[PDB]
């Protein structure tokens, strides 16, 4: 099998710990963590210019993953799309490593 | 809690 989660996947990081980690980084650095306020969701924490913002990973009954309109077969394909299409609709923010 | 896309 594959076992190992992707490098940016940190199941047990709280929203606050994700903020503290990402405030040290540039725009677009990000992590994926299991959700706190909704057990059973995942969240994506992303450095913006002045703070860290959070996105809810959406799903449908076919198992697709999405944030907005475009849908993906996997979390990895979602993350990949947001490297070159802005994950923010108010400012331009691209996921980066 | 708030999320951008919710």
């Amino acid at each position: 099998i594959d076992i190992e989660f992707p490098e940016w996947f940190h199941e047990g990081l709280s929203r606050h710990q994700a903020e503290n980690l990402l405030m040290g980084k540039d725009i677009g650095f990000f992590i994926i963590r299991a959700s706190q306020s909704s057990p059973g969701d995942f969240s994506i924490s992303v450095r913006h210019e002045d703070d860290v913002q959070h996105f809810k990973v959406m799903r449908d009954t076919k198992g697709n993953y999405f944030l907005w309109t475009e849908k993906f077969p996997s979390l990895n394909k979602l993350v990949d799309y947001y490297r070159t299409t802005s994950i923010s609709k108010q400012k331009q923010v691209f996921l980066r490593d | 809690r708030e999320y951008v896309n919710v």
